Order: structure tokens, then C-alpha cells, then sequence
């Protein structure tokens, strides 16, 4: 036991391979779906029949610091005329110590949206570029 | 249109449209007067 290796939300590892994007500051969205279809049979009423059909994975949106390597996402972007690159990506919770908690990787990523940072004279903060992240499966 | 079968199979919920159209029935078997104008 030692007193068990509890989960954590503050000390990650978020990182994005290929194109010398580096590592990223904070993840969102993580997650799997399926599409179940709900077919009611006629003479039994008491419920819906349940059947899987299908997985999907859904969106990631990764943010970190406007840092002036910030040209090699809008470069790799603007890629997609002259072709594209998916490189494989991996998203991993950690514990203070540095040890491993859980780590996905994403089979091959694809770049959707750049909201790139909100310019504001009077509010106090730190410019956020979001890079939101396509999906194809989970690694093993 | 048949909905909410119950069990055994004996329907519940019936909607039923219908089409009337009307059928005549005929065949039901000159004084005037003099106004100063």
C-alpha cells in the first residue's frame, strides 16, 4: 500500500512530437465516446434497448505562454496547402514526486484551431495561445 | 397506425385516419302577383 499513490491535477507532462512545438502548459478535454443507438422494442414497454455502435474520440485543446516559438505552429498550420504532418502526441498525469501516474498518446494528431492571445491593455494576465488538437486513437 | 403494443402482442394505441365523401340524395319524389310597380 505506502499509504497508496493518490491521483493528482496539478503535476502533468504535455508534450507534442514532430514539429518542433515543444512541450505545452495545459490540456482540456480528454475523452471517448461512444454512439449508442436506442432502438425501443414495440411489445415490451419497461425500456430501450442499449447497443454499442462505434467510438469516437473527441477534440483536445492544449494551451500554454505566447513564447516566440509560436511560429512554428502557425508554420505547420499553414502546412496543410503543401501537405501535412501528423506526429504522435502523449498527454501524461504525474505525482510531485515525478513519477508516473497514467499516460495516453495520441495516434495522430491534427491541428483544428489557434485562438491565438487576447490582447487587453487593462486586465493582468498572461497571453494564452490555445492550439486545439484532431485525433485518430489511443496508443499501447 | 398501431403504437404502444402491449404484451402478447395485442395492440394498445390505435390511430386510425379515414376518408368520407358524401353521396347525393336526389330525386325528391309558379303564381306571381301584380305590385303597382
Amino acid at each position: 500500500m505506502t499509504r497508496k499513490d493518490p491521483g493528482s491535477s496539478i503535476w502533468f507532462s504535455l508534450a507534442i512530437d514532430g514539429e518542433s512545438l515543444g512541450y505545452f502548459n495545459g490540456c482540456e478535454g480528454l475523452s471517448t465516446q461512444v454512439e449508442v443507438e436506442q432502438r425501443q422494442e414495440g411489445g415490451n414497454n419497461g425500456f430501450v434497448w442499449q447497443l454499442p455502435t462505434r467510438v469516437t474520440y473527441s477534440n483536445i485543446r492544449l494551451t500554454r505562454p505566447l513564447t516566440p516559438d509560436t511560429a512554428k505552429v502557425a508554420k505547420w498550420i499553414s502546412s496543410v496547402q503543401t501537405g501535412i504532418q501528423r506526429p504522435t502526441a502523449q498527454i501524461s498525469a504525474l505525482r510531485a514526486d515525478g513519477s508516473l501516474v497514467a499516460r495516453w498518446g495520441l495516434i495522430d494528431v491534427l491541428p483544428v484551431s489557434w485562438q491565438g492571445p487576447s490582447l487587453d491593455p487593462g486586465s493582468a494576465s498572461v497571453a494564452n495561445e490555445v492550439l486545439e488538437i484532431a485525433h485518430h486513437g489511443f496508443t499501447d | 397506425q398501431y403504437t404502444l403494443f402491449g404484451t402478447a402482442g395485442v395492440p394498445i394505441r390505435a390511430t386510425c385516419q379515414m376518408g368520407l365523401v358524401e353521396i347525393p340524395g336526389p330525386t325528391p319524389n309558379r303564381v306571381h302577383r301584380v305590385v303597382a310597380g
